[PDB]
């Protein structure tokens, strides 16, 4: 699913196939480097995209002094009694107005939604 | 704007004025003659029936694998279906491509327009040629699942490049 | 060890003439170069530009090495001078001018893909795409 | 030694402070004072000499003098002309300007002869009534009243042939930043912009496009691979991908290439979006035959090889990006800038930014009398220059001599000006086709509050029948610095648009003292530091170039407030964005920029105490005004693009209590909301009652009034 | 013997050298060199967790600058001359990279407030 | 009251907040009418 790198003149690996036993080779088109592949397999297509946003928030967020904030939900890595929330903010709107939390105690960073 | 989609007044009437190719939203109107007139579920299906459907619309995500045997089985737990398939083994005619095609379906999407992997199975085959052959799955199996591979007739232009083209061109160009 | 509890104090002076002009030669050090395999060089300005601009051209090992080509950098001097700090058998320090700075990199001596040929070769290819289509 | 409830008497005291120093047309009389004192002797300064030919010449320009606006009589007596005979006489205003002019004769003749004429005579300039250079600055009432003269008028404009004449600011999109849009017509599936000019020192400003085509494109050639990444170069006529001009700066190999465009090899998604963009630049792999490839499509397509490598060679060195360097050295820069244009690009395509928007005020500028003139005045001197040489060839072949009192035309500078100005196509003489049209028209005299309305009023350039809303609806980023209500009906509906009443106009600086605070936070090189790890750290832009990149950026911002408090090496026009999501900060010092003050508010309190309250209600014997306010820390210039990383309260007494709050965590707060109105609209009693368009006839009624 | 062949002693001999940035106006003290061109002493001292390096400028240059230890990590740093007979050697491979800044630059301590 | 609800009556007055928002409800109905004129005087010139 990743990307490979020639280890001569670092250029990009393509995929080749051998004739003799059956396994996958990562060729390069400037030099002739070899190696074969581990997982075996080349493409993948996510068309659902239901990434998860947990994944792409940042956890200092809760510096922003234009966000709503929160004494209900309380954090449960760290018990701290404040958090500030907000939106999806991004594409994939269109059942999107899920409420992700930040927790507001420095140094704990924690996220989660509901 | 304050009235889903029609255009009336003044830019209507110089649609009218001059008869230009382009009205800003044509929409045929149509009528049911059958009880499908009187009961949802009839005009639900001829709903379903007219309205265009593409294959990328009933796509989860998929993924081209290396399997240069079907008993390799890469991924692990497909081997249950493809095997019960091997044990009737059919058209080995040439080869057997080292080049695999997998493609995961929402049945979400797959039953609100009356569909199952069957018809679409004999269709993405009738239709686009004999190149290309599909094993399936039992949709009593949570996931509906249809592996591809091309027809091993061409091995005795890079045949990688040429499966990504056929997949790039299948979600769009379906016509389900 | 004295590298924590270490302490001294030595003279340092700054010649206002030196035998030979100096300049900062810079490696990459993603590439860990073995400086021990560095049996002979040869180094000479860059001969594209067909003199104390041009880059240089160095070749290690005589006949038979690698070779890499150093590029300029824009500026030096621009508002601070660089120098080079010499322990000398006195103790005391010597400093040294730096005259300029040379970028210097790999080379890759494999494979030559041609112009007008390349350009003929992507047309056909992108032809062949196109016919035998459904 | 907090102020409650005695509020509403004491922002009125803050807000008469503003007014008594500042005035109503600081706007105007600010960017002229600088375009007379800077802008024209930098012009002549960067100005190429003309060494000429045997002997050779010496020409070059050293230093500019002005004198007072003076009357030349009929029988040649020199007498200063009063602001009131110019009226009377159909005279105009102006004064004369002098410079040094050094030659020396170049013959190597055992002897190199240099000599000088100082105070040579050059041509006249208008003069803005009541600037630093008028013969009203200054004054007194009793003496304003001597020579016929109204203590009242603002001043701020200029008298031409008897007549009165304005100077409209003019709109214009900011420049040196990237612009992604989606043309939802043409082949492109997306687009990136950056109009770039070196520090106002170029006649044109180049452009730059990295365009990507679409999907849909009918063809197996490309149904497979995908969109190509393109550039659109200037002074070129085809399209070229942007691996070749990346390989004619060098940097041939793939592995360098790839990591000036993508910043971290953990992200699959966008390396294949790369990779469909190497397959077709792939052939042509050295750098010689890149720079022919390029160098084939010019203005002039090149018969032999060595021109073509020569052309491509500098095109690609002062046409692109000429505001990150325009020396020959220092190519890694434009490499990295070009680089994160395109990784600005690919983010807009997965949908992980969204695209700018046009009409955010946010991405606008503002063309005063400052920047208007030095434009014109570029394109007069190089016109003089041009016709030194023709009068200095056609008289040194001959091998007399040369003389330079004859050389110069006066009549150039003198009607050049004052040509355009009386008539408005801001262009030239037989320019009267090529040129912008709508700029000066004359002072409106008909009531004194259609006088004021005059010498604060905005013009978007876009046509005047043109019948898309979108430039002419209101947008809410106007919140503060244009009048909602006022604007003419008719054809030019939301075209012109008037400032509101505290709303400053920046005038522009140079960035070199907080470049010394870079260096002061150790800000990190962006050479220097590892391109492998700039993903965890924040690339720091000044003024539009990237400088360098920073990984600790929260005790940057307060460290960048402490200094904005004091204000002693940052002066408050200046604006300072962080956006944490992007990582990135950036810091702004030209011109054009529009600001409003507001209110600092620490923890949950604001910072204007008591104390300077009742010393602030004394300025008439204590020497105690506005700007002992800014330079105090508790009041602060907030402008556009600032104004979205705020947190604004609207009144104290009444947001900053502590409860069950909207919010805890203000930052600012406003003076009074009642500062968002223009001057036109701020004589309606009760404007807060009344239904909207009424608001705006009534703002468009109050000019034809007599009184 | 040749006007292209490069002397690798330096390299081969693993001769360390020391980088250090210094300010214009005290480059421009340097230009006038006290004697032969002495400018002054270095003063290094280094403790169980804190080392310390300054310069104090000769009596007759003066008619301390601390340095600031830089590092070299990331990029291979060597020095190359070239004679004025135009003859190449490299001399060295850099061990230190420095920069001397004057002490207490005004302010900074209002910065910091 | 935070998206255009103006809850006061034109007697009462408004707040600031939605004397703004009455300012760009009637803007927009004061450009349409601006448009109309010219659209439907060049139409009937053809037409007729
Ligand atoms: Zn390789
Ligand atoms: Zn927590």
């Amino acid at each position: 699913v990743g990307i490979r790198f020639c280890q001569e003149c670092n250029n990009m690996l393509y995929p080749k196939e051998d004739k003799e036993n059956r396994i996958l080779l990562y060729a390069c088109r400037n030099c002739d480097y070899q190696q074969e592949a581990d997982n075996s397999c080349i493409y993948v297509n996510k068309i659902t995209h239901e990434v998860d946003e947990l994944t792409q928030i940042i956890a200092d967020v809760s510096q922003d002094p234009t966000l709503p904030r929160t004494e209900d939900h309380p954090c449960q890595k760290c018990g701290h009694k404040e958090a500030v929330f907000f939106q999806s903010h991004s594409a994939r709107a269109e059942d999107a107005m899920r409420l992700y939390y930040v927790c507001t105690a420095p140094h704990c960073g924690h996220r989660w939604t509901e | 704007f304050h009235y889903k989609n029609v255009t009336l007044g003044v830019p209507r009437l110089k649609e009218l004025i001059n008869i230009s190719k382009k009205p800003k939203t044509p929409s045929l109107t149509v009528f049911l003659l059958g009880q499908s007139a009187r009961d949802a579920e009839r005009a639900k299906d001829i709903l379903c029936r007219l309205e265009h459907t593409t294959l990328r619309k009933v796509t989860a995500n998929t993924a081209i694998y290396y399997d240069p045997n079907p008993q390799s089985t890469v991924v692990a737990e497909d081997q249950e279906w493809v095997n019960v398939y091997y044990e009737m083994p059919d058209f080995d005619v040439a080869r057997i491509s080292p080049w695999l095609l997998r493609v995961e379906l929402d049945r979400k999407h797959m039953t609100d327009r009356k569909l199952t992997m069957e018809q679409i199975a004999e269709k993405i085959n009738a239709g686009f040629g004999d190149d290309l052959n599909c094993i399936f799955n039992d949709d009593n199996a949570e996931k509906l699942v249809l592996r591809i591979r091309i027809m091993n007739s061409d091995e005795n232009m890079d045949d990688d490049v040429f499966l990504r083209c056929i997949e790039s061109n299948m979600l769009t160009d379906m016509t389900l | 060890g004295p590298s924590s509890q270490n302490v001294t104090e030595y003279v340092v002076r700054v010649p206002k003439n030196t035998t030979k002009k100096y300049n900062i030669m810079a490696f990459n050090a993603a590439d860990k170069v073995n400086f021990a395999t560095w049996n002979q060089a040869r180094l000479e300005r860059d001969l594209s530009n067909k003199p104390e601009d041009q880059p240089w051209l160095l070749r290690v090992n005589g006949k038979s090495g690698r070779k890499f080509k150093g590029i300029k950098k824009g500026g030096v001097t621009e508002n601070t001078s660089y120098y080079i700090f010499t322990q000398c058998p006195d103790g005391a320090f010597e400093a040294f001018p730096v005259h300029n700075w040379y970028n210097f990199t790999p080379l890759a001596r494999h494979r030559t893909l041609t112009a007008e040929e390349a350009e003929e070769e992507w047309e056909r290819r992108n032809k062949v795409l196109n016919h035998f289509s459904i | 030694e907090i102020t409650p409830d005695l509020w509403q008497e004491a922002c009125w005291i803050v807000i008469s402070s503003y007014f008594d120093e500042k005035g109503l047309v600081r706007q105007q009389l600010d960017s002229f004072d600088e375009f007379i004192q800077m802008s024209v002797q930098r012009i002549v300064e960067d100005a190429p000499p003309i060494d000429l030919q045997p002997p050779r010449y010496l020409l070059k320009f050293e230093q500019i003098y002005l004198s007072k606006p003076t009357h030349w009589e009929r029988d040649g007596a020199p007498s200063p002309m009063m602001p009131n005979e110019a009226r009377l006489r159909n005279l105009t205003y102006s004064a004369p300007l002098y410079v040094d002019i050094t030659k020396t004769v170049i013959k190597e003749g055992e002897e190199q002869l240099q000599t000088q004429h100082q105070k040579t005579f050059i041509g006249k300039i208008p003069i803005m009534l009541r600037s630093t250079y008028c013969l009203l600055n200054g004054l007194t009432d009793r003496d304003l009243c001597e020579l016929n003269e109204c203590p009242l008028d603002p001043g701020g404009y200029f008298i031409i042939n008897g007549s009165e004449k304005v100077l409209i600011a003019q709109e214009k999109m900011a420049t040196n930043t990237v612009y992604v849009f989606a043309k939802k017509d043409s082949k492109y599936a997306y687009t990136g912009e950056c109009r770039s000019c070196l520090e106002n020192s170029s006649r044109p400003t180049s452009t730059i496009w990295v365009s990507m085509l679409a999907r849909g494109g009918q063809g197996a050639k490309k149904s497979a691979i995908g969109q190509r990444i393109v550039a659109t170069l200037p002074y070129i006529k085809q399209e070229v991908p942007i691996i070749i001009v990346f390989r004619a700066l060098g940097f041939v190999s793939d592995r360098d290439i790839l990591e000036h465009i993508i910043y971290d090899f953990e992200d699959p998604e966008m390396m294949e979006m790369v990779k469909p963009s190497l397959d077709e630049a792939f052939v042509i792999q050295e750098q010689n035959v890149a720079l022919n490839f390029i160098g084939s499509r010019g203005a002039k397509p090149g018969v032999t090889k060595e021109k073509r490598i020569k052309y491509a060679k500098e095109v690609l060195q002062k046409e692109m990006l000429p505001h990150v360097g325009v020396s020959d050295f220092c190519e890694t820069k434009k490499a990295y800038f070009l680089g994160y244009m395109v990784h600005r690009l690919l983010l807009a395509a997965l949908g992980r930014r969204e695209l700018d928007d046009r009409d955010h005020y946010g991405n606008k500028r503002l063309d005063l009398a400052g920047p208007l003139l030095a434009f014109l005045f570029r394109g007069m001197f190089k016109n003089l220059l041009k016709e030194v040489r023709i009068y200095a060839q056609k008289f040194i072949d001959r091998g007399k001599d040369f003389n330079l009192e004859l050389a110069i035309k006066t009549r150039i500078i003198s009607d050049g000006l004052k040509y355009s100005l009386a008539t408005g196509n801001w262009g030239d003489q037989k320019k009267a086709h090529q040129a912008r049209a709508g700029v000066s028209q004359v002072l409106n005299r008909l009531t004194f509050a259609s006088t004021l309305s005059h010498l604060r009023r905005l013009n978007s350039p876009i046509g005047r029948d043109g019948k898309l809303a979108k430039p002419r609806q209101l947008h809410n980023t106007l919140w503060g610095m244009v009048c909602p209500a006022e604007t003419p009906e008719g054809h030019a509906v939301g075209l012109v648009k008037n400032l509101a009443l505290m709303a400053y106009i920046s005038v522009g600086s140079q960035p070199s003292p907080i470049l010394e605070f870079l260096e002061e936070w150790s800000m990190e090189n962006l050479e220097e530091i590892s391109p492998a790890a700039i993903a965890d750290a924040t690339k720091i832009f000044v003024n539009g170039c990237w400088v360098g990149i920073h990984k600790d950026p929260e005790q940057l911002m307060n460290t960048l407030r402490k200094l904005r408090r004091q204000m002693d090496i940052i002066v408050s026009e200046v604006s300072m964005i962080r956006d944490i999501r992007e990582r990135e900060i950036r810091i702004y010092t030209d011109a054009g920029r529009i600001c409003r003050p507001l209110l600092i508010v620490e923890k949950q309190k604001l910072l204007l105490k008591k104390r300077h309250i009742d010393q602030l209600k004394e300025r008439e014997y204590n020497n105690y005004s506005w700007q002992d306010l800014v330079a105090s820390g508790v009041v602060e210039y907030i402008d556009t693009l600032e104004e979205e990383t705020v947190m604004l309260a609207m009144t104290p007494d009444d947001l900053q209590e502590k409860e069950v709050a909207y919010c805890s965590t203000y930052t600012h707060c406003e003076i009074h909301p009642s500062m968002i109105l223009g001057v036109c609209a701020s004589i309606i009693p009760f404007p807060d009652h009344n239904q909207s368009p009424r608001n705006t006839y009534q703002s468009a009624m109050g000019k034809q009034a007599m009184g | 013997a040749e006007r292209g062949e490069l002397d690798l002693t330096g390299a081969k001999q693993n001769t360390g050298v020391w980088l250090v940035k210094v300010p214009k106006y005290l480059s421009q003290q340097w230009a006038k060199a006290s004697g032969r061109g002495e400018v002054g002493k270095l003063r290094i001292a280094k403790t169980q967790g804190r080392t310390e390096v300054s310069f104090t400028l000769n009596e007759d240059l003066a008619n301390e600058h601390p340095f600031v230890l830089q590092s070299v990590g990331g990029q291979t740093l060597t020095v190359f001359t070239e004679s004025s007979s135009d003859k190449l050697s490299l001399e060295g491979i850099v061990v230190q990279r420095a920069e001397c800044r004057p002490a207490a630059s005004e302010n900074y301590m209002r910065l910091k407030r | 009251e935070s998206r255009g609800f103006v809850e006061n009556s034109y007697l009462a007055g408004l707040t600031p907040t939605e004397f703004f928002f009455h300012a760009m409800g009637g803007r927009e109905g004061l450009i349409d009418t601006a448009v109309k004129t010219a659209e439907t005087g060049y139409i009937q010139r053809r037409l007729i």
